[PDB]
């Protein structure tokens, strides 16, 4: 019985915790997308 | 409410989670009378006390004392007629119970496989799943630390 | 083989037909009538519905049946529950203290949800 | 007993799997920490 709603609660919270890290990595994704379009700018400057 | 027990393999970590659930909790502050002398006999714990013909070892006492001696005679044929049809077999009757309770006891130990089986079954897919978000969560925290030093050498 | 009221092994075990659960001839009658309903699954049941299905070696040694043999059966009965209301008024106790330290520790989740969350977005904006 | 020894058994475990999601997360509020204090300096 122990096991049996160990199973049922972790199930449910394996999405919850990848999701708060996908939505994590979406955010530092839109850093590195726009961090380099300011180095893309310094080529033109010269 | 996401932990892994299987891929995170320290007590001190424990006392150390323990003290912070203490210190927020801290914070957070059908029967007739035979069912009162049941009760009330085991509380108290005392044996209640019994008379025996012959506890009391005496004979010819009086008028009365001799009533309780014919009381010894009746018991004694009985209980030798008692001892008349248990000595009839003697190892027969004895023997068909010993079987029963043979029967009886696999019956739990069938039992006692068919939960160890299925819990086992419980923790064979659990793992499963506990190994496939640490590897997610690996990529993720393997994503998390490139960005930071990408941002850094950006700037 | 066994009884699903009392604990015991039936000499005259009966089966009713909603939920298959083996039990004694008066333990199931007696169920029937206060309460119309099958114990077990809380499903119908009637006296007419139920169907009806031990060796015990004496002691050599049987007034031992008169004294020692009928005290204990009351002896053993009685301090076996009293010794469970001891047990029922603890584990709720114990139900207490378990109840309030999992609301204690979803605090401490919801509270460090909201730290760490905020601090890798610092670390995000940082850099800016 | 045995409906509330469940309700004692589920209860427990599951606060030992949430005590565990408190060390994880006081330890990622911890290098959040001290890695935000070396760079600000910085």
């Amino acid at each position: 019985s122990t096991l049996c709603h160990h199973s049922l609660p972790a199930l449910i919270e394996g999405q919850r915790k990848y999701y708060a890290d996908y939505y994590a990595y979406r955010q530092e994704i839109r850093s590195l997308e726009g961090r380099r379009k300011r180095l893309q700018a310094m080529l033109n400057s010269s | 409410m996401d932990g892994l027990s299987f891929v995170d393999k320290p007590d001190g970590y424990k006392n150390e989670i323990d003290q912070l659930v203490k210190k927020e909790f801290a914070n957070i502050k059908a029967d007739n009378s035979v069912s009162t002398l049941t009760n009330a006999l085991y509380t108290e714990y005392l044996k209640q006390r019994n008379n025996k013909k012959r506890r009391t070892p005496d004979f010819n006492d009086d008028d009365d004392t001799l009533f309780l001696e014919e009381y010894r005679r009746k018991y004694p044929r009985i209980d030798t007629s008692r001892y008349i049809p248990n000595e009839s077999s003697e190892v027969s009757l004895l023997g068909i119970v010993d079987s029963y309770l043979k029967h009886q006891e696999i019956v739990l130990d069938t039992l006692l496989p068919q939960t160890v089986s299925n819990q086992w079954r419980i923790n064979n897919d659990y793992i499963r799943q506990t190994c496939t978000i640490v590897e997610e969560m690996n990529i993720q925290q393997r994503k998390q630390i490139n960005d930071l030093e990408i941002y850094r050498k950006r700037l | 083989m066994l009884c699903a009221i009392s604990g015991k092994v039936p000499r005259r075990p009966v089966l009713s037909p909603k939920s298959r659960t083996i039990f004694e001839k008066s333990l199931l009658e007696q169920y029937v009538k206060d309460t119309g309903n099958d114990p077990i699954t809380n499903e119908p049941l009637s006296i007419e519905e139920i169907v009806e299905i031990a060796q015990q070696a004496s002691l050599t040694e049987s007034i031992p049946n008169l004294l020692t043999s009928l005290q204990n059966e009351w002896d053993a009965i009685m301090l076996e529950n009293f010794k469970l209301r001891s047990t029922l008024d603890s584990l709720t106790k114990k139900l207490s203290t378990v109840m309030y330290e999992r609301d204690a520790a979803k605090l401490v989740a919801a509270q460090l949800l909201m730290e760490k969350n905020e601090d890798s977005k610092d670390l995000p904006k940082s850099s800016q | 007993l045995d409906s509330l020894t469940k309700k004692l058994s589920t209860v427990m475990y599951e606060r030992d799997a949430a005590k565990l999601v408190a060390a994880q997360l006081l330890m990622e509020k911890n290098e959040d920490s001290k890695d935000l204090p070396k760079s600000s300096q910085q």
